[PDB]
């Protein structure tokens, strides 16, 4: 019995073994049933003679016995590639691998990608003593897992938590406070960032017509600034979070994509971070950057929260239910104050993705030396808090609001966001008419539907089944 | 490759001298520049990572970027690296490489064996990773440097593989300028076919300015 | 050794069981009237619902779902005399009778990810996507043989030993007679019933996101054989089971399992609609009571969820209903099919509108610009590469055949994709040709597309021209084009916001109790049944937060469906008062003159154009169910086209 770690790079079909069999004669037809079969990569032989005798009877043939399909005890079965961790590879020097066979309830514990801890009986493949160049009494050899387990639920205690911190009165203060405290100010950044993290409320209409519920922030800055930071935070302190550029990652895409196998015909998809990011968020980093499909893509990602892909074999539309948080630079690299609107060049139809923007300037204020203060601070006293919730409650408390609470407008709440849309449309067009340029961030009915997902976000930190006026 | 007698490292440490003896101890057989000496030196001893909580991470990698005008012994200076570091691993833009940038999943062509065939981000995730002409590179090269030294990891998403694997590495690269002569006129930014996220990501940036000077023509021919 | 069972209790009580739950006459008949239904168009399968054999019997509901082959065989003895009971000439004329399954199956509804092997034996649910049909192949149940020499004609029964252990000898294929006299094989006197593999995938939407797919074998055999094609996303009930391995000496304890069909069936939202009388009795009464007017009733209550754009839905109810197909005599052919091209601002619901229609309408394809790019979007050549032969293969613009393709961002859609669906727009067809295979499949579909102008929005001082950028080849092609605009007036931002958040207020009665979010996670689809396949309707709606109140009411979306059903039919005429109104509009409409200045044209009129004011006529009549086309009719149409063919420019 082994006990190995590793991270598993492949993982076939389950398919059926049997642990017992029957066979039948093919003369006399009688059977000889339950025959035990060992665990694990181990064949068997038939027996090569019929057990019925009647001496005044002719005896069967040689090799009579038939497996009888449908009286056969099968069990699950699947074999796994176990990789050596790349932590543990010595350094010139290329990993070792392993094979796993895995039984009727250790199939499917673990999908490739996974780091896991196999406790098994290092075996030797026996099939025979037969097929056989260079090497001699060599038999292939195998782990026949035991255990597995992968190395990485609300109990009423934590849900009675959480019961008690919605029902805070500062429970909005607390968390916004709590999501990147060791980022120096960006207070209202850090408050719509928790919006995001909440989210508003999905919503299918009765013709069928979906309705998001997912805020997408964007955050335009100077380099100087902790905006990659704040994705980072971001995609830790989310339950289902992919951190990723522009031009999606390292080995993973941004978006999905299609494909078939010409040998088996299956329909491979990639994940891309759009799609791995189901029910959670992506942090689009370097937004500003990114190749056209992905752009196109994004578009009805953002909105629509799918992506349709149609090739020869099929059509598709997969889910991408996250929200997006984006950050970029300005085109001059630098804000330009003078260059008005002319320093973003994001299309007006990705602007109009996007619930709230952010823009984030270095000031050159000379107080703002407390902000390097506080940068030595930090890196001072990192390795040794305050009154907040650190970052697994915060995950744990932002699975629950979310599944828990969908909250939905109130009646005069309505009212009054109706009331101060009008408001702001007619500012915007007004600015549009007196300025000589058409606006670059465009205000419509999809950012009255981002204040009312930003509403319904706030009443759901709360616990609360509708969004007073106060929250809109 | 065990120490037994820290003595003598301790003994050396007294010196109140000894940061110059090591300034003066790395690539004994590149003459001159001395400033790139004090900022290899520096990434090869690293500071310290640190991450507040656990939301706040900031590296202690030291990266270094060389870019300067050729025949200016930048690679010879990445050799030097990999001989004296331990778990260190060479890399270039071009194609020319054992290891690459970004990480795959394939049939290993000597073992016939499938292999989660991770990057040179990754396989120096203890060391340093060393990539020459680092101007010269894919946008798929770009986009795995960029994430291995933005979050020190690399995410999968090829077979059925998804993982998200640690490059904590220093990346040490050398890059020439456009055009193949630097331009003190320009700035670094606009001298070196890097976009700006990438330069960011840099502690040291050094600029291997050559001119012509008598002297340090016949010490180096010398040399 | 050759044994029969004299008595088989189980059996018995088994047949009983099954020939009881199916006379059924007492118990309002429903299977008595679905048997006689089947010897009357002449099928011999019976599907049957598991959950009324879960009311009349639960431990026979149980006993199948458990222990498939023995309940379904009963269940067929069972069919068969039943059959012979009611009819027994047409139960005589076939051998066999099955009994396909249906309805709620609870642990057993799986997908191929799920399938394990703690389903062997058992009645199964499987949803997925079909991925590799085989060729269609008979194989011989009963093989005639005549001797010559003896003049003997000798007869072979071949048993269904698919999943059952075969003998050598239950396989032999007789050549000799016992004299070894040459035997030759009666082709038509044999008796071959036709066989087919399929390969069922997990469907890529349903799949845990980056892994591998997994697949399922199924047997699909006689009547069941052609009822699924590579790409179509089906629902296959049958028995999983594990296939014998050929005759050893050594097993390596692995077995090939494989689901045998005993039921296959499409996505319900393209199957033939169930009518009963009541239904069409209302359609009836829908029809001739509200028929000036009855358009507008059915257009205003098409996507109630998107406030205005009136001229838009008419248009879009005219692309649900489409024109009449003109098949001439030497073989030409008029298209019925209308295409519409939205191009807006954004963010003014045309993306929902795609929508809409792509839940509403029968055999609609979702794209988006660059999600399909030519082959994937019309058909494909590649080559077999097992057996080294030309195999076409369908994209969108085929599968939508008789349906819609809803082509979003259709602006960043490359140009030659949009010269590849020139020719499915005008002919519906698509031809494609490699060289060793050469075809025209037929891609009779309309076009919804959403597009964006050029610069993102729209501007109101530039030409529509200069501001949609596409050519007049391809406009000239969109029937219909409408520029849904952004104006910022504010009243319009009243109503448009009164509606919009009166959307987000609404919750779903019953289901909905207060503060509910609505997901679930990759379990609870298969913990109840897919409304996909799954199978008393008003006909308006009640009021409720749709509406605040008003003397006009909205269509209830399941009995527009069943209207629209209907009325697609029918096939109205064009009378000769539309036809003169028709062309005197058309001749008008081409002379410009007519039009103001400062007036532009949004798309070129052309024989096109007279072509879709009588598609539009035609649809109008469609929904009136007038099977002539009347003066209103074309007066509609004419105003639609008015209506979307000009733009006032403004300085
Ligand atoms: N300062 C120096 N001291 C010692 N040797 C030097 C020095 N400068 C250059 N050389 C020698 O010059 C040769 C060219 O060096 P190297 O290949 O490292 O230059 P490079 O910067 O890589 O050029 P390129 O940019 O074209 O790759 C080397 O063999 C190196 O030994
Ligand atoms: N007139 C309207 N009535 C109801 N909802 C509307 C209306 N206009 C916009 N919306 C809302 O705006 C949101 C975005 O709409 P949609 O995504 O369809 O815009 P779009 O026109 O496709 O934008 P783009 O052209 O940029 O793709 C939708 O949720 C929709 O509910
Ligand atoms: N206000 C701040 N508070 C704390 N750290 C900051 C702040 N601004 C910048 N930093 C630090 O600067 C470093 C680089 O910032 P980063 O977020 O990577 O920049 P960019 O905005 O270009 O992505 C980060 O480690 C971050 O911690
Ligand atoms: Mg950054
Ligand atoms: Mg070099
Ligand atoms: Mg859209
Ligand atoms: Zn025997």
């Amino acid at each position: 019995l082994v006990k190995i770690p590793g991270i598993i790079i492949a993982a076939s079909a389950v398919r059926a073994k049997a642990t017992r069999i029957s066979i039948q004669c093919r003369s006399c037809r009688n059977t000889l049933t339950n025959i035990a079969m060992r665990p694990g990569l181990e064949g068997y032989a038939l027996p090569r003679k019929c057990n019925t005798d009647q001496a005044g009877r002719p005896k069967c043939p040689l090799d009579p016995y038939f497996i009888m399909p449908d009286k056969c005890k099968c069990v699950d079965f699947q074999t796994l590639k176990l990789q050596e961790l790349p932590d543990a590879v010595p350094h010139g020097e290329m990993p070792r691998h392993m094979q796993l066979y895995c039984d009727r309830y250790l199939c499917d514990k673990v999908v490739p990608g996974n780091r896991v801890t196999i406790m098994g009986i290092y075996s030797i493949k026996k099939f025979g003593l037969t097929t056989s160049r260079v090497g001699v009494g060599i038999r292939s050899s195998y782990i026949r897992v035991l255990g597995i387990q992968v190395d990485t639920a609300v109990s009423p205690q934590e849900e009675e938590e959480f019961r008690r911190l919605a029902a805070l009165p500062n429970v909005y203060e607390v968390i916004s406070k709590s999501i990147a405290p060791s980022i120096f100010g960006g207070t209202d950044m850090k408050k719509a960032i928790a919006c995001l993290l909440f989210g508003g409320s999905r919503k299918r209409l009765p013709d069928g017509l979906t309705r998001r519920g997912d805020i997408n922030l964007l955050m335009l800055g100077d380099p100087g600034t902790a905006k990659s930071q704040l994705l980072k935070f971001v995609e830790k302190c989310s339950p289902i979070g992919v951190y990723t550029s522009g031009k999606g990652s390292s080995a993973a895409g941004l978006t999905a994509s299609v494909m078939r196998d010409p040998s088996s015909r299956n329909f491979i998809m990639e994940g891309g971070a759009m799609v791995l990011a189901d029910g959670g968020v992506v942090c689009i980093d370097e937004f500003d950057k990114m190749r056209e499909d992905d752009r196109v893509a994004i578009h009805e990602a953002m909105e629509q929260q799918t992506i349709s892909i149609a090739k020869a074999g099929i059509t598709t539309t997969l889910n991408s239910r996250c929200s997006v948080l984006a950050a970029a630079n300005s085109v001059f690299g630098r804000w330009d104050e003078t260059k008005g609107e002319d320093n973003i060049d994001f299309m007006p139809t990705i602007l109009s993705r996007f619930d709230m923007i952010f823009i984030v300037k270095d000031e050159h204020n000379e107080e703002r030396d407390v902000m390097l203060a506080k940068h030595v601070i930090t890196l001072h006293v990192s390795a040794l808090v305050e009154g907040e919730i650190d970052l697994a409650k915060l995950k744990k408390f932002i699975a629950y609001c979310r599944v828990k609470c969908g909250p939905r407008l109130s009646a005069e709440a309505a009212e009054k966001l109706k009331n101060r849309y009008i408001i702001m449309r007619s500012g915007a067009r007004q600015h549009e008419r007196d300025s000589d340029r058409r606006s670059s961030i465009p205000i419509t009915v999809r950012q009255l539907e981002a204040i009312v997902r930003i509403a319904e976000a706030l009443s759901k930190m709360k616990l609360q089944p509708f969004a007073t006026e106060a929250d809109v | 490759l065990t120490d037994e007698d820290v003595k003598m490292i301790t003994s050396l440490s007294k010196d109140q001298q000894i940061g110059e003896k090591i300034f003066a101890s790395i690539a004994p057989s590149i003459y001159g520049h001395e400033d790139i000496k004090r900022g290899l030196a520096l990434a090869l001893f690293g500071g310290e990572p640190k991450n507040p909580g656990g939301k706040h991470k900031v590296r202690g990698d030291i990266n270094v970027l060389l870019c300067g005008d050729p025949g200016t012994a930048k690679s010879q200076f990445l050799k030097y690296i990999e001989k004296v570091s331990s778990r260190a691993i060479f890399t270039t833009g071009q194609g020319a490489s054992a290891v690459g940038l970004t990480a795959y999943v394939q049939r290993h062509p000597v073992s016939r064996e499938w292999t989660l065939e991770a990057g040179a981000l990754v396989l120096a995730d203890r060391g340093v990773c060393l990539i020459d002409e680092f101007d010269k590179m894919n946008d798929q090269d770009r986009t795995s440097i960029h994430e291995a030294m933005e979050q020190q990891s690399i995410s999968i998403s090829k077979a059925g593989i998804v993982t998200s694997l640690q490059a904590r590495c220093t990346v040490i690269a050398a890059a020439n300028p456009i055009g193949g002569r630097y331009d003190p006129s320009l700035t670094f930014s606009e001298n070196v076919d890097l976009t700006e996220p990438i330069i960011s990501r840099f502690d040291i940036l050094c600029v291997v300015r050559d001119t012509v000077d008598p002297v340090q023509d016949e010490m180096l021919a010398r040399f | 050794a050759g044994t029969v069972v004299l008595d088989d209790v189980e059996l018995r009580e088994a047949q009983r069981d099954y020939l009881d739950f199916l006379d059924d006459e007492e118990d309002q008949g429903i299977y008595q009237s679905k048997v006689r239904e089947l010897i009357s168009d002449n099928q011999y399968r019976l599907i049957v619902n598991v959950n009324d054999l879960r009311r009349k019997n639960e431990k026979r509901a149980n006993r199948l779902l458990n222990n498939a082959f023995e309940e379904l065989v009963a269940f067929q003895r069972a069919l068969k005399d039943f059959v012979a009971s009611i009819d027994a000439t047409y139960a005589k004329q076939y051998e066999e009778f099955y009994v396909g399954l249906e309805g709620s199956f609870g642990s057993k509804h799986v997908s191929p990810r799920t399938l394990t092997s703690c389903f062997l034996s058992c009645v199964v649910c499987v949803e997925g996507i079909v991925t590799k049909c085989s060729l269609v192949r008979p194989k011989v149940v009963r093989s005639v043989h005549y001797c010559p020499a003896t003049k003997k004609t000798i007869e072979r029964r071949y048993s269904d030993l698919t999943t059952l252990v075969a003998f050598p000898s239950s396989s032999v294929y007789p050549t000799k007679d016992e004299e070894n006299n040459p035997l030759e094989t009666e082709y038509g006197l044999s008796v071959y019933k036709d066989h087919q593999t399929i390969t069922i995938q997990e469907m890529p939407e349903k799949a845990p996101a980056g892994q591998l797919p997994r697949s399922v074998d199924v047997i699909l055999d006689d009547d069941l054989v052609d009822k699924a094609k590579p790409g179509d996303r089906v629902q296959v009930v049958g028995t999983y089971r594990c296939l014998p391995g050929k005759k050893g000496g050594y097993t390596s304890g692995t077995f090939r399992t494989v689901l045998i069909a005993c039921n296959v069936k499409q996505m319900s939202k393209d199957a033939q609609p169930s009518f009963s009388a009541e239904d069409i009795a209302k359609i009836k009464k829908f029809s001739k009571t509200r028929s000036k007017d009855i358009f507008d009733q059915l257009a205003k209550s098409l996507a109630p969820s998107i406030h205005g754009h009136d001229y838009v839905k008419k248009a879009i109810l005219c692309l649900l209903l489409g024109g009449v197909e003109r098949d001439l005599e030497n073989g030409s052919h008029i298209r019925g099919d209308i295409n519409i091209l939205l191009i807006g601002d954004p963010s003014v619901a045309k993306s929902q509108l795609l929508r809409y229609v792509l839940c509403t309408a029968p055999r609609a394809i979702p794209t988006t610009g660059r999600g399909s790019s030519g082959v994937g979007l019309t058909a494909a050549v590649t080559t077999d590469q097992e057996t080294g032969e030309r195999r076409l293969e369908a994209g969108a613009m085929v599968l939508a055949d008789r349906g819609v393709v809803c082509i979003d961002e259709f602006d960043k859609m490359s140009d030659m994709d949009r010269t590849a669906i020139h020719e499915v727009m005008e002919q519906g067809r698509v031809t494609i040709a490699k060289a060793g295979i050469h075809a025209r499949l037929n891609a009779r579909c309309s076009v919804l597309a959403a597009a964006n102008p050029v610069y993102g929005r729209y501007d109101q001082y530039k030409t529509p021209m200069e501001n949609i950028g596409l050519q007049d080849s391809l406009l000239s092609r969109f029937d219909l084009l409408f520029i849904m605009l952004d104006q910022m007036d504010p009243e319009q931002d009243r109503e448009i916001s009164d509606h919009v958040l009166r959307m987000h207020r609404y919750r779903a009665p019953g289901e909905q109790d207060g503060d509910a979010m609505p997901l679930g996670s990759a379990v609870d689809i298969l913990a109840t049944d897919d409304p996909n396949f799954s199978q008393i309707y008003e006909k308006h709606d009640n009021l409720l937060h749709g509406t605040k109140k008003k003397k006009e009411k909205m269509v209830s979306a399941a009995f527009m469906k069943k209207y629209i059903h209907v009325a697609k039919i029918i096939k109205p005429v064009l009378t000769q008062e539309s036809a003169t109104y028709i062309a005197e509009e058309y001749s008008r409409l081409r002379s410009q003159d007519s039009m103001s200045s400062d007036t532009a044209r949004t798309s070129p009129v052309t024989a096109r154009t007279l072509e879709t004011l009588i598609r539009l006529a035609t649809a109008h009549a469609k929904a009136r169910m007038s099977k002539t086309v009347d003066l209103q009719d074309a007066e509609e149409a004419v105003e639609l086209v008015q209506y979307a063919y000009f733009k006032k420019v403004l300085e």
